[PDB]
């Protein structure tokens, strides 16, 4: 996770404008709509059969908020992503059995969501910094797998 | 396979792109070069500075080919045959790279088409770029 | 796309596998779980220890499906329709994992079939496992 | 390189038995045959139209020896692959323009070649250690790309 100071500033700047609750719901919902295979982990969430059923599902929205809340907290610790996400890593592996490739898909969907929300302001250099952060978070969540 | 609804979604979204294709193509490329630097290894003969003319020109060609695939959405492997041969026999770009350009095109469309880039359209577009990538890569070996 | 020579190469190599198909399938799984531990996430209900009977039985199943694909090489999408449906709608395995299993099956064959694993046959098996993988992931979305 | 003592020991002992000349030539040849796209970097080597032409090509054989030689030396620096391959990383990026994804492909071909030669001895645990080394080598070779 080699971030330059100016990259780190770019990441933090934009993130301060993000409504985490709403963005969380969108990113998780889009993941489940664009990559329907990821639905294998959420059968307890009820109806996920159409895009409106997924996007407006209260449990998807609430889970999105929880996921992104932990992600934000991660942005406050860019110098120690691995320690920050250690217990979550173990959980995703030993209890939830989530193939880490899914963290990479979520990262890329999150990046489209940020582009969708911010338009122009999500310039090529800003996207590049976010790509590094999403990859770092995905790697940190995968680090305790065994 | 694209479904009837996917096709409808792609024609609609690309129709709003209209005469911006070239520009969005060049932006997708710049996004790709900056976010995924390994992709530059395929363009050592290009000036890759911001605003570069080679980048603008190449963006147009990529966009024109995507416009052609949209126009022939029910016959893509034949409409893109020539491009498939070029990529397989001359350029020989590793397939992972197609996924990276596809992602960057999606980001570009999201950044410019806020009202059209709904969840359903995002899904159809992702499937559409994946089909295009499969065609361009189908004759490699 | 598989060429005539590829099909010929695959039928011959798989022929020599013969009654060891099941053993090799199990070995390839074991190699995969050890080399690529993220693959274990798909088998939380299995005893994954060395020589476990679930790995053995599953090894046989995979091997037999492969035998059926070799026998039906000209018509894979049809011969494997039910397995394709199973992987797309129930198991929902991320595509990246098919490349990991394929590589492990190659290593297994290389280790047991020295004389038969020539550079041309290696090429053909790799293409065959790739097409099998494509067929099994074609109905995902 | 999170390598275990029993893993480090497994890599080292097997390697003490490798004929680098043969394995190098065989790995590089198989790469060019199994993944024809990689031929894009070797137009000046001559005829590569067929598997027999590739495997017999003396420049392919000699380039293979050179590549595996550098790999061999890296195995004595497992605690510092990045530092060992830094100059080579820069050359592969700045002078040769080689997409690092090819490093991963060569790694896997190599593993198949080791299995082909050592048969029984190339057990599941020994392969697992080599997969880690080949990914480590690929990652270090790609480290200085920009
Ligand atoms: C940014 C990456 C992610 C982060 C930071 C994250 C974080 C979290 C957190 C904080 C929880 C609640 C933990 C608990 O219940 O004790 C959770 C649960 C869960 N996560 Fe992740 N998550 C991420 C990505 C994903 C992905 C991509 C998937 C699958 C596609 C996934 C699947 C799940 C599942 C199935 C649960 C349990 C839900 C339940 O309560 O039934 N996560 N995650
Ligand atoms: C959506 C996928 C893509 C499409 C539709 C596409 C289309 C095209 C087109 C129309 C050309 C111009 C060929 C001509 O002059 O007739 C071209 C050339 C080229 N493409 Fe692809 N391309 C795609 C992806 C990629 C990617 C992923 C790479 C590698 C990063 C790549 C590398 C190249 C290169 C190096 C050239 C030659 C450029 C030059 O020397 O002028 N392409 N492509
Ligand atoms: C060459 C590629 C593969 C083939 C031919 C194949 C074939 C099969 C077969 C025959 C079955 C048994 C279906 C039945 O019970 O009738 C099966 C099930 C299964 N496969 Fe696939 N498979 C392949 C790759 C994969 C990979 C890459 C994964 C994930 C890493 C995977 C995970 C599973 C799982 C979890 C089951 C269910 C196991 C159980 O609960 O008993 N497969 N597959
Ligand atoms: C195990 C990974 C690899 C290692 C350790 C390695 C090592 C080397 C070394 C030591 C050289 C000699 C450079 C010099 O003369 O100073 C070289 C040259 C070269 N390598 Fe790599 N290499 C690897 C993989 C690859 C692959 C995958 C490709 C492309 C498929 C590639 C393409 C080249 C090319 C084109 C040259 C220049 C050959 C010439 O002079 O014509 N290498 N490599």
């Amino acid at each position: 996770m080699h971030l330059t100071p100016e990259e780190k500033s770019a990441v933090t700047a934009l993130w301060g404008k993000v409504n985490v609750d709403e963005v969380g719901g969108e990113a998780l919902g889009r993941l489940l709509v664009v990559y329907p295979a990821t639905q294998r982990f959420f059968e307890s969430f009820g109806d996920l059969s159409t895009p409106d059923a997924v996007m407006g599902n209260p449990k998807v929205k609430a889970h999105g908020k929880k996921v992104l809340g932990a992600f934000s907290d991660g942005l406050a610790h860019l110098d120690n992503l691995k320690g920050t996400f250690a217990t979550l890593s173990e959980l995703h592996c030993d209890k939830l059995h989530v193939d880490p490739e899914n963290f990479r898909l979520l990262g890329n969907v999150l990046v489209c969501v940020l582009a969708h929300h911010f338009g122009k302001e999500f310039t090529p250099p800003v996207q590049a910094a976010y790509q590094k952060v999403v990859a770092g978070v995905a790697n940190a969540l995968a680090h305790k797998y065994h | 396979v694209l479904s009837p609804a996917d096709k409808t979604n792609v024609k609609a979204a690309w129709g709003k792109v209209g005469a911006h294709a070239g520009e969005y193509g060049a932006e997708a490329l710049e996004r790709m070069f900056l976010s995924f630097p390994t992709t530059k290894t395929y363009f050592p003969h290009f000036d890759l500075s911001h605003g570069s003319a080679q980048v603008k020109g190449h963006g147009k060609k990529v966009a024109d080919a995507l416009t052609n695939a949209v126009a022939h959405v029910d016959d893509m492997p034949n409409a893109l045959s020539a491009l498939s041969d070029l990529h397989a026999h001359k350029l020989r770009v590793d397939p992972v790279n197609f996924k990276l350009l596809s992602h960057c095109l999606l980001v570009t469309l999201a950044a410019h088409l806020p009202a059209e880039f709904t969840p359903a359209v995002h899904a159809s577009l992702d499937k559409f770029l994946a089909s295009v990538s499969t065609v361009l890569t189908s004759k490699y070996r």
